[PDB]
């Protein structure tokens, strides 16, 4: 028995155009799909079906085998509708790919048409191969839901037999957190792996990083100026930040290189601001009824800074990401990684993907991101122009 | 020749209903014809007579038949897009031979969804009852007829394909391109086999004695199964030239620019300036003459290439033609081009060569993926150091697939570089600008540590043009090494980005100025604060 599902009132199925793919990735799919066809998970469709959703293939480099990924973002948005602060604190959380479970469940006939997608051909030599789902599609919002029941059961055992652990599900991913030192955590997981079969993350380390002010032995007109600007901007967050004494040391038309001693008051004003900046600003609270936002700036040399916030100047969390182990000189690589990492934390903390604001040109992102993606889900995003200001700050 | 292929189930847009239009008169002649014609299809099985229950109808015509479903189509569900994607020659892979079986009758021979047929009812015209039938097959000019015909085609081909892997087929409207690596007779044979297989489903197709012959002409080319040639292009020789003529000429010439090196249209395009009507005539300037003649020569030389060899790598090389213009050629073996093209300067806001090259490279990568499913190894007229220098410092994420430097000037370089720290022993200009946004009157000036100073009033300017202006003056009245401090973020941004081309004159001026200088350091400070020399110019450019 399959539960009936409907599109929000008035809405119609996606008719998103398919992106062109690499040979490498095209083959992967015909393979993956002829298999799914045999097993009857999906089936070829007729021209009378006008809907479409983009598909492509990635590999969580947790394998060398290819995995099929469908971009239901559009569909999910057009689909009717129907979280623990725990892990948010846990010592360690591990993520599990349960996409599979869905393929065990059949999809309401009347709704299948909407899940249509297309395997393209090169140079257009041929028409693409069109299929539509017969089971619950991975990445579809409706799936985790409908599979809820079956899911809860399956878990319950490991649940109240390990209550000293938290288990959260987000789409095709299961987040499991415990305080058990690495030894028991890793084993308890494998213990859970087999349990499901029979059918590294660290939350607290994520704080709003501190704004640091530079310390010089000698200050030039330039130096002071640069410091006053940063401070000034910073006053938006901390209204207590004063810049008067410093603005004094600068009055007159001096040369930028000219060195300037700091008046004892300038000294104070400065020391006082350093203090204020020793803690995130007060009164910042996650508002469930508002969109989460993630913004990222390219600091260069491999670094990237970012902020999750809902309202301007009231950051919920901020961070930096640098390139570890693996000669990576490829921005796009880095940015996709960066975006995943971040979407991940959001999910953990609040269990919601953030709306991204990317420092890259549409064309560039579109042409290559897919090449580095390694997640069952896909957040929302828009492209922008980094104001040099916001950059020197988080730098 | 009706097909015994399962029909595609059709339906009308959500909650709509069949066409109910009425036709009153036509001549004795126009009625005689239609009666005959119908009776023909009638028997062929194409159509049938309907009666009791069909409340639907449509205007029938006679043209020296024609049925207009304009209304039916509006009420017909949407189908799956036929796909505008077209194979491009450079994508094709060499074959020994390739014929084109022409279906034609194609659609008219495909069963129409039974259920839907009712809606396809039409009447013939002054007694009592006239003549009424309904379609039984995919009707000429109907909405789903294309879509439905191709799907059917594909099904019918699917087995044959699976049994003849070696054999490639391309379905294009009413034509079948079948090529292969078999010998001359084995091929001719398979085509025949293919034909009876098609004719085995009511899909009549021409015999070996009637099919069209190679090379086939395709979206611009003349192509055989082992090579292709740009079907040569001629330019009309004429006494008088109308605007319209000129325009088409430019289009042809423009298209040629892709394949043909050296084509130009500057003086030819000039002729359009001021034109009052398409039918107007323009005295071809002598300069236009020289150019027109010149192109005729370039068009004379034949150009031909070859297809893609999966067993070889692609190589794309780019040249910097003018400012923002780029030429590129793709090949698997030197001088043996697979495809070439050109990209016009995308005149935009404020950019620079490295960024632009980056885009060209991006455009090509995309195109290449579409055609070959792979991205070429690139040869770029840019120094590795240049690229490193630029990217590691550009605020935006940028990238270039694996490539290598090819020293084929002119090369793309950075026209100037801002200093990382203030210049020791260089004048310091504290520039500022601002304009009343209600009147658009503004002031822009500066002051320096070296006592110097200047200011200027401006009309109809805007805030941003003012601040830019301010920096221009500073750049002007400054000499080889400068330190400029502005309170404008707009400017900081623009310039911080090291632009070498813009559509704003002032910005161009500044750029020019920037290239001129020996060392320039631009710095920014918050506007309207007690801060430095800023509060000095702040006061002088007021309102
Ligand atoms: C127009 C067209 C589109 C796609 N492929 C082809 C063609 N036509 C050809 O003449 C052709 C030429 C060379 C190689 N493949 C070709 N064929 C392939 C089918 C044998």
């Amino acid at each position: 028995e399959t539960v009936p599902v409907k599109l929000k009132p008035g809405m119609d199925g996606p008719k998103v155009k398919q992106w062109p793919l690499t040979e490498e990735k095209i083959k992967a799919l015909v393979e993956i799909c002829t298999e799914l066809e045999k097993e009857g998970k999906i089936s070829k469709i007729g021209p009378e079906n006008p809907y479409n959703t983009p598909v492509f293939a990635i590999k969580k480099k947790n394998s060398t085998r290819w995995r099929k990924l469908v971009d239901f973002r559009e569909l999910n948005k057009r689909t009717q509708d129907f979280h623990p602060a725990g892990l948010k604190k846990k010592k360690s959380v591990t993520v599990l790919d349960v996409g599979d479970a869905y393929f065990s469940v059949p999809l309401d006939e009347d709704f299948r048409k909407y899940t249509a997608f297309t395997i393209p051909s090169i140079n257009n030599e041929t028409p693409g191969i069109r299929y539509q789902y017969n089971v619950l599609p991975q990445g579809w919002k409706g799936s985790p839901a409908i599979f809820q029941s079956s899911m809860t059961k399956i878990l319950e055992p490991f649940r109240k037999q390990n209550p000293d652990i938290v288990i959260y599900q987000y789409v095709d991913d299961l987040y499991v957190g415990s305080d058990l030192e690495i030894g028991q955590h890793r084993t308890k997981i494998e213990e859970l792996r087999q349990h499901l079969l029979r059918w590294e993350l660290h939350p607290d380390k994520w704080t709003v990083q501190p704004i640091v002010l530079p310390e010089k032995d000698s200050w030039t007109v330039n130096d002071i100026q640069k410091l006053v600007g940063k401070l000034n901007w910073a006053s938006q967050i901390y209204p207590g930040i004063k810049v008067r004494q410093l603005c004094k040391l600068l009055r007159g038309t001096k040369a930028l290189t000219e060195v300037i001693p700091l008046t004892e008051e300038a000294e104070l004003e400065l020391a006082e601001n350093r203090e204020i900046l020793k803690e995130p600003v007060h009164g910042v609270y996650y508002d469930p009824s508002k969109d989460l936002i993630a913004e990222i700036q390219k600091q260069g040399q491999g670094q990237w800074t970012y902020q999750i916030y809902q309202e301007p100047f009231k950051n919920l969390k901020t961070g930096k990401y640098a390139r570890m182990r693996g000669a990576h000189t490829n921005d796009v690589k880095q940015l996709t990684e960066a975006v995943q990492k971040i979407t991940t934390e959001s999910i953990v903390i609040w269990g919601k993907t953030p709306k991204f604001k990317l420092p890259i040109q549409k064309e560039t992102w579109e042409t290559w991101w897919t090449e580095y993606w390694q997640a069952t889900w896909i957040p929302e995003w828009e492209f922008v122009n980094t104001p040099p200001l916001v950059k020197l700050w988080y730098q | 020749p009706i097909s015994p292929i399962e029909t595609v189930p059709v339906k009308l847009k959500p909650g709509m209903d069949g066409p109910k239009v009425k036709q009153w008169p036509l001549t004795e002649e126009k009625i005689k014809a239609l009666v005959e014609i119908c009776t023909e299809l009638e028997k062929e099985g194409k159509i049938s007579k309907i009666g009791p229950e069909n409340p639907y109808n449509t205007p029938v015509f006679a043209i020296k038949k024609l049925v207009d479903f304009r209304e039916l189509n509006k009420r017909t569900q949407d189908f799956w897009e036929v796909q505008l994607g077209i194979p491009h020659p450079a994508g094709l892979k060499k074959k020994k031979s390739v014929t084109v079986l022409d279906v034609g009758d194609a659609y008219f021979s495909v069963p129409l969804d039974e259920d839907f047929r009712k809606y396809t009812a039409f009447t013939i015209p002054n007694e009592t009852p006239g003549i009424r039938y309904q379609y039984n097959v995919l009707p000429q000019g109907w909405k789903g007829s294309p879509a439905i015909f191709q799907s059917s085609m594909t099904k019918i081909l699917e087995p044959f394909r699976k049994q003849n892997p070696d054999i490639v087929i391309y379905q294009y409207v009413d034509d079948l391109y079948v090529g292969s690596d078999l010998e001359i007779g084995q091929h001719r044979t398979k085509i025949e086999e293919l034909r009876q297989h098609l004719l085995r489903w009511g899909l009549y197709t021409p015999d070996k004695k009637h099919q069209k012959e190679p090379p086939f002409l395709w979206m611009g080319y003349e192509l055989h199964p082992d090579k292709w040639t740009v079907q040569p292009i001629v330019l009309p020789e004429k006494d008088s030239w109308t605007v319209n003529d000129i325009q088409k000429l430019v289009g042809k010439l423009n298209w040629a620019s892709q394949i043909y090196p050296g084509i130009k249209v500057r003086q030819l395009c000039k002729l359009l300036r001021g034109t009052k009507a398409l039918t107007e005539v323009i005295p071809l300037t002598e300069e236009a003459e020289l150019e027109l003649a010149e192109n005729r020569e370039i068009l004379k030389e034949p150009v031909h290439g070859v297809y893609y060899d999966p067993s070889k790598d692609l190589i794309a090389e780019i040249q910097k033609q003018g400012q923002g213009q780029w030429t590129y050629q793709i090949y698997q073996e030197p001088f043996k081009n697979l495809k070439t093209g050109k990209y016009a300067r995308m005149r935009g806001a404020h950019t620079n060569d490295v960024k632009q090259l980056t885009e060209a490279v991006q455009k090509i990568t995309t195109e290449s993926i579409v055609i070959w499913g792979k991205t070429p190894k690139f040869k770029l007229p840019i120094q590795k150091e240049t690229w490193e220098t630029w990217w590691t410092e550009y605020w935006q994420a940028t990238w270039i697939p694996e490539w290598e430097f090819v020293n084929t000037p002119p090369l793309v370089k950075l026209w100037y570089q801002l200093e990382k720290e203030p210049i020791v022993g260089a004048e310091t200009f504290y520039v500022d600008g601002a304009a009343n946004r209600e009147t658009k009157l503004g002031k822009a000036g500066y002051v320096t540590n070296r006592g110097r100073q200047k200011v200027v009033t401006l009309t109809d300017t805007t805030n941003q043009k003012t601040e830019l202006q301010a920096i221009y003056l500073a750049l002007q009245d400054s000499g080889l090494e400068v330190n400029i401090v502005t309170d404008s973020q707009y400017a900081l941004g623009i310039i911080q980005a090291q632009p070498d081309q813009s559509e704003s004159e002032l910005v161009n001026q500044i750029i020019e100025q920037l290239i001129k200088k020996e060392k320039v350091y631009l710095a920014w400070v918050p506007a309207h604060k007690g801060i430095g020399g800023n509060e000095q110019v702040d006061k002088l450019v007021s309102a």
